[PDB]
């Protein structure tokens, strides 16, 4: 049908964009050792890998089930929903780390350059991935998540795993970015003092633009899905499978946007330019 | 034979693990280049830091503030064409430019040298910490009233003391206006063409001043903060 | 006039123009017209065969040994690492007093290494020491400027170059400047000894190169032509010619016996400066390090650009060909050395 | 001023009395030393990987 072929092409384009952006980040890291040198790059690689897992593992099967209308892989999908929870939690979590990372590298630059040694970087990456695998697979294979294949998470599990995977990271990320805003606003006022002395809100707009882009893409992309994951199993005012499905796709769409907002440093740009040519 | 291959391999191991501890040490030292005219306080500043803080005249000094190591170096035996040994310091955290504020006729030389340093092709991301040194001598000359700034800088006659000035307790408004005038002549250069890539942080210092470690510490910290901001496109 | 100073300035210009005429007198043809019928070397695509890591800062000097296997590298992290380029093992890692080292040499006997920099001191280290750890043995003082280059003649003779616009030949044992070379106006940046130790040339920041007689201490020939500071210089394998690279993004080939420039190597897409130059064993290949992170390989006979060596995250600061011609090494400010063939 | 000018004039007179050869011959000598050793330059004529210490084990 007209709508069906359109969903097919849009979903295929979304997957291809996710795969391309994230594989580009991973390649720009593996090829260039001056990108692997820092630690913030360690965290960005972790994020890119999580989103690439989202793509290749989780997204296409749901897209096929969306096109065909029936879930054909069958007993797989037990695994799939587990896979889903993992990849979609290694993404949000990773943002959290990167956010705290930037904060720790701006609120205490000396302590940061001293204490954040690649061992601490690996420990943070380990916490993210191991928290993901734990909180995802274990309640699935033990069938605590259950109250076409029903991916409908149990009423108690929805709120619990939701609180962790989203609401602990959104609280931490909002705290961090509002602190970074306080710091950047302070420094801008200070720099403005000197230039006004010499002469005797553009830089503010730049701060607003970058913080708003980051937090607003993350929230406007992920937040609806998680307030739904909250409200739906309790009440399932209520919504249908198609609407719940588009808000799911918003969740996996953020995994597509992550490269452009978190991997466009100038050196990343130039590495992409020398890669694609 | 093969034994010598294992001895060479363990020699490589002892070397690489020494280089790993040395890498962490080198990674944590903030190199600061001391630059500036003669008849200034560079050698006295290095001498004082070696004295008052734990410090390793000589070209170098190594000192620690709050578990943060610094290595400040002043080059003394060169010519005046600093256009070529400067590229050995393209990665220093900051340049400490010292200016004899009490030398009313070598002050134009300091302004020209500051302009050439601030606009150097190999110092584009290097922020400069401006020490307007010898403030006590400046107060001596201003209260003495024998050499007035207007004879060398006629602009000083129409200059008005800024409304943001923070004089220390017990300072004649004439001295305050003089030292803030010198401050704004250098800030007019730092705020000129310059770039958004680096800034100049003036401080009034004397050779006997003891907080001249806290000033370099504070300002290295601000430079690093702003480097981390401009890295994430925030500032 | 009447003032003997203006008459010496006038007689100076008169001699420089009689010399320019005697130079154009022997300029009958160009090397390119003569060598237009030879075949080009073809595209030369060398690849990274080894990568030598360990340095914590920008490398500034390197020098192969006579065995063509070991090499020393000086970095501005205050280290001087000796590599066995065949097995990538590190043989020594010498911490340095002054961290701003700018040169390092390898004695032809392999017994000693040298290095110097902004400390205005040339330090000799005995690699064949008999107890504990390799440490400092000698230290040559006297220069009023920063030491830019130094190369051994034998186990006791060493020549140094400095920013005081002078070069000096030293006797390592007595520590005296056995010979002083003056005449440059700007900073002397690089020197290269002839294959027979008898003479050596130097390139300075006054856009001039000078050929000096080591034993007599006099400037034999002065070559000009660059528009800016000379950053590198090296002898042609024959010993009667040398090539220079400067910040004006150009390489120039001078001959000793013909006493003028022979050929210029440049491209209008190349605008960055040049940091190091060196010929191959046969002199057919000229490698030059540019600030644009790349290394260009020129055909010393046709002025054509022949091959490129890209791969570096900062300016390639130095390079050097082995004495057997088997490989070339490149040091850059990304803290890596790479062997190519 | 006056001493550096006497030294510059005597230096230029010394540099003037060197004997130079024709550029055609100087280039012919460079081409001859080059092609006389062209076959022994491993960077120009690549040496088989068996005798290359950087391509072997
Ligand atoms: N009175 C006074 N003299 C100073 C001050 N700072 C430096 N000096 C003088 O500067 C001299 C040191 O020589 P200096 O100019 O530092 O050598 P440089 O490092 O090459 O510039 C000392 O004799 C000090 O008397 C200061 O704050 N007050
Ligand atoms: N499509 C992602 C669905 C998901 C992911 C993580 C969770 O913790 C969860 O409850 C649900």
């Amino acid at each position: 049908f007209s709508v069906r072929i359109l969903t097919a092409c849009f979903l295929s384009l979304l997957i291809l964009s996710t795969l391309l952006g994230n594989t580009l980040v991973c390649a720009a890291v593996i090829r260039f050792r001056h990108l692997r040198s820092k630690v913030t790059n360690f965290f960005v690689i972790s994020l890119a890998v999580s989103d690439l897992l989202v793509a290749v593992l989780v997204m296409p099967w749901k897209a096929v089930a969306e096109i065909a209308g029936f879930w054909p892989f069958g007993s797989f999908c037990n695994i799939w929903v587990a896979f889903d929870i993992m990849c979609s939690t290694a993404s949000i979590l990773n943002l959290c780390v990167i956010s705290v990372d930037r904060y720790w590298a701006i609120s205490s630059p000396f302590r940061y350059e001293r204490k954040m040694t690649p061992k601490a970087a690996f420990i943070l990456i380990s916490v993210a991935w191991t928290l993901s695998v734990l909180i995802s697979f274990i309640p699935v294979q033990l069938s605590w998540h259950k109250a076409n294949c029903d991916s409908s998470l149990s009423r108690t599990y929805a709120i619990s795993s939701s609180v962790i995977s989203f609401y602990i990271p959104v609280a931490i990320m909002i705290v961090t970015y509002t602190r970074i805003y306080r710091i950047a606003q302070k420094q801008i006022r200070r720099i403005a003092a000197l230039e006004r002395a010499a002469v005797h809100f553009k830089r503010e707009t730049k701060v607003l633009k970058t913080l708003s882009v980051i937090m607003g893409v993350f929230v406007c992309c992920w937040l609806p899905f998680f307030i739904l994951n909250c409200i739906l199993p309790f009440c399932g005012f209520c919504i249908d499978s198609n609407t719940f499905d588009v808000f799911v796709w918003f969740g996996w769409a953020n995994s597509s946007l992550n490269p452009i907002i978190y991997a466009f440093n100038a050196d990343f740009r130039k590495a992409f330019s020398t890669l694609l040519g | 034979q093969r034994n010598e291959e294992k001895a060479q391999r363990e020699a490589n191991k002892k070397i690489e693990k020494q280089l790993q501890k040395d890498k962490q040490v080198y990674r944590a030292t903030h190199r600061l280049l001391l630059l500036g005219a003669d008849n200034s306080g560079k050698s006295t500043i290095v001498k004082q830091m070696r004295i008052l803080h734990g410090g390793s005249g000589i070209f170098e000094t190594k000192f620690q503030v709050d578990k943060v190591n610094f290595h400040m170096f002043d080059v003394g035996g060169q010519r005046d064409e600093r256009r070529k040994w400067i590229q050995c310091f393209n990665d220093v955290t900051a340049i400490i430019f010292v200016v004899d504020s009490s030398d009313y006729n070598r002050l134009q030389e300091a302004l020209n040298l500051f302009k050439s340093i601030w606009n150097n092709r190999w110092l584009r991301t290097i922020s400069v910490i401006l020490f307007l040194n010898k403030q006590d001598l400046l107060a001596e000359k201003v209260l003495a009233g024998k050499s007035k700034i207007e004879d060398y800088f006629p602009e000083f006659a129409r200059y008005t003391t800024p409304e943001d000035a923070t004089p220390e307790p017990g300072e004649d408004p004439r001295v305050t206006r003089a030292k803030y005038f010198i401050r704004d002549e250098f800030l007019r250069i730092s705020t000129a063409s310059g770039d958004g890539r680096h800034y100049c942080y003036p401080h009034f210092t004397c050779a006997v001043d003891t907080e001249n470690a806290r000033r370099i510490f504070n300002d290295c910290r601000d430079i690093i903060q702003r480097m981390h901001l401009r890295q994430y496109e925030l500032l | 006039s009447g003032s003997e100073l203006d008459q010496l300035r006038q007689e100076a210009e008169q001699l420089k123009n009689q010399i320019r005429d005697a130079r154009k007198a022997c300029a009958d043809a160009t090397l390119s017209q003569i060598t237009n019928n030879i075949d080009p070397v073809g595209r030369i695509q060398m690849r990274t065969r080894r990568t030598l890591r360990g340095h914590l800062a920008k490398i500034y000097a390197m020098h192969w040994g006579t065995d063509s296997r070991l090499l020393v590298s000086a970095s501005q992290d205050g280290k001087l690492i000796i590599w066995d380029s065949y097995t990538t093992n590190k043989v020594h890692a010498i911490p340095l007093r002054s961290s701003w080292v700018m040169t390092c040499a390898y004695a032809p006997s392999g017994n000693y290494v040298a290095c110097g920099g902004l400390d205005n001191i040339c330090s000799i280290y005995n690699l064949k020491t008999r107890e504990g750890n390799v440490r400092v043995s000698r230290e040559l003082a006297g220069h009023t400027g920063y030491l830019s280059c130094c190369r051994f003649l034998d186990d006791n003779q060493i020549v140094t170059s400095s920013g005081d616009t002078t070069c000096a030949l030293w006797d390592i044992e007595t520590g005296q400047q056995t010979t002083t070379f003056t005449g440059h106006t700007g900073d002397v940046m690089s020197l290269s000894l002839a294959p027979d130790t008898r003479l050596f040339v130097s390139g300075a920041c006054d856009a001039s190169a000078k050929l000096w007689d080591v034993r007599e201490g006099m400037c034999r020939q002065t070559f000009t032509g660059h528009e800016s500071d000379i950053n590198a210089i090296c002898f042609f394998p024959n010993g009667n010619a040398f090539a220079t690279g400067s910040d004006d993004a150009t390489c120039r080939l001078f001959d000793l016996r013909a006493d003028q420039e022979l050929m210029t190597y440049s491209h209008d897409n190349i605008i960055c400066g040049i940091t190091s130059v060196s010929f191959s064993k046969s002199g057919r290949l000229l490698l030059a390090g540019y600030d644009d992170f790349n290394c260009n390989v020129w055909d010393a006979l046709k002025a054509d650009r022949a091959g490129v060596l890209a791969g570096h995250d900062n300016r390639v600061s130095c390079l050097g060909v082995t004495d057997d011609g088997m490989a070339v090494a490149t040091g850059s400010w990304d803290s890596f050395l790479k062997i190519w063939n | 001023s006056i001493a550096q000018a006497r030294k510059l004039v005597e230096q230029l007179k010394m540099e003037a009395n060197i004997d130079r050869i024709k550029v055609s011959k100087a280039a012919a000598d460079l081409m001859a030393y080059c092609e006389a050793h062209a076959k022994e330059d491993p960077l120009l004529t690549p040496v088989p990987a068996s005798e290359n210490p950087f391509r072997e084990k």
